[PDB]
This record gives C-alpha cells, sequence and structure tokens, in this order.
C-alpha cells in the first residue's frame, strides 16, 4: 500500500500459459500419474483455476492481466482452452483464415466477448 | 408477284381448305403452354431442391474439422 492510500494499478502480462498447461502434462506420467482423456494431467483444471484464483483486483489495489493464449491445433474444443473460457472476463480470438486473406489484425468479431 | 416468282408474306399463313383449323390452333398453343410447364417444373423440381438440398449442413462440417479428436 502507497503511504496514506492503497496499492497502485496492476499492470499484468501473461505469456501463454499453454506452456506451463504442457509442463503438466510432461511431468504427469513420470509423477506416476495417469493420463487425462487426451494425455494431460487429471489436475489440470484443479491446478489452472488455483493459478488464476490468486490472480485478481481485490478491496486493495486493483491487478490488470494480460493473458497470451495459444491455442493447439487452433482448436477450441481442446480441454485447457474450453477451462479458460471459465477464467477469463475480457475474450479476444484469433483466426487463421482472417490472416489467410491478409487483415492484420485478424482477431474473428463473433466468438470475442465481454461481460462489460 | 413477278411474272417468274410469287412471294406470299400471311400473318397467319396455315395449310388449309376451310377456316375451321380452331382445333389446331389451340392445339398448337396447349403443347407450348404444357413444354412451358414442363420447363417450369423440371428447372424448379429438379434444381431448386437441390438447390436447397446441397447447401444443408456444410458449416456445420466445417467446424468440426479443427477438432483433434
Amino acid at each position: 500500500k502507497d503511504e496514506n492510500g492503497k496499492g497502485r494499478d496492476v499492470l499484468l502480462f501473461v505469456d501463454n500459459i499453454y506452456r506451463y498447461t504442457l509442463a503438466g502434462t510432461e511431468v504427469s506420467a513420470l509423477l506416476g500419474r495417469m493420463p487425462s482423456a487426451v494425455g494431460y494431467q487429471p489436475t489440470l483444471a484443479e491446478e489452472m483455476g488455483v493459478l488464476q484464483e490468486r490472480i485478481t483486483s481485490t478491496k486493495s489495489g486493483s491487478i490488470t492481466s494480460i493473458q497470451a493464449v495459444y491455442v493447439p491445433a487452433d482448436d477450441l474444443t481442446d480441454p485447457s482452452p474450453a477451462t479458460t473460457f471459465a477464467h477469463l472476463d475480457a475474450t479476444v480470438v484469433l483466426s487463421r483464415d482472417i490472416a489467410s486473406s491478409g487483415i492484420y489484425p485478424a482477431i474473428d468479431p463473433l466468438d470475442s466477448t465481454s461481460r462489460q | 408477284v413477278q411474272p417468274h416468282v410469287v412471294t406470299v408474306l400471311a400473318d397467319t399463313a396455315i395449310r388449309a381448305d376451310n377456316l375451321d383449323e380452331a382445333a389446331i390452333l389451340e392445339a398448337r398453343k396447349n403443347a407450348e403452354q404444357l413444354l412451358a410447364n414442363q420447363k417450369s417444373d423440371l428447372d424448379s423440381a429438379a434444381a431448386l431442391a437441390a438447390l436447397a438440398e446441397t447447401a444443408a449442413q456444410l458449416e456445420t462440417i466445417r467446424k468440426i474439422k479443427n477438432r483433434a479428436q
């Protein structure tokens, strides 16, 4: 907290949490663990939630977070993005075909949405 | 009429003997309208039906490509 005040506006920037997910996949089998429906660690959902929950603007201070979301094989129905939507108030999605049209940027109007 | 050639530019020129070909001109008109009916049916019934049919669920399949599962 600032003297005679609180914390400040916090700028946060995530770079492919998918990498963290991928590492969890990398380790699970060696951990004596089982293989999810695709091969992920079963614990992926809970660990993602644990990760996300320590990320919030509270009564104390404001924390602004930006997330890089790589999409494996460009698929939404993958478990990890699906879980991810349950975490993101601000959702922005890219497309390959839009870039195939040369439009830079290539954000899809539809799926990217906001509860604001 | 010319000393050797005659041309007859008739509006309705019909090989006939009596002014009673009404029984055959209507037949001609019915043939034409029936073939028009065939046109309107086969153009519509074949294509327009198939036009809708071939465009049924294309995007439904296009989205389920990128399914890696």
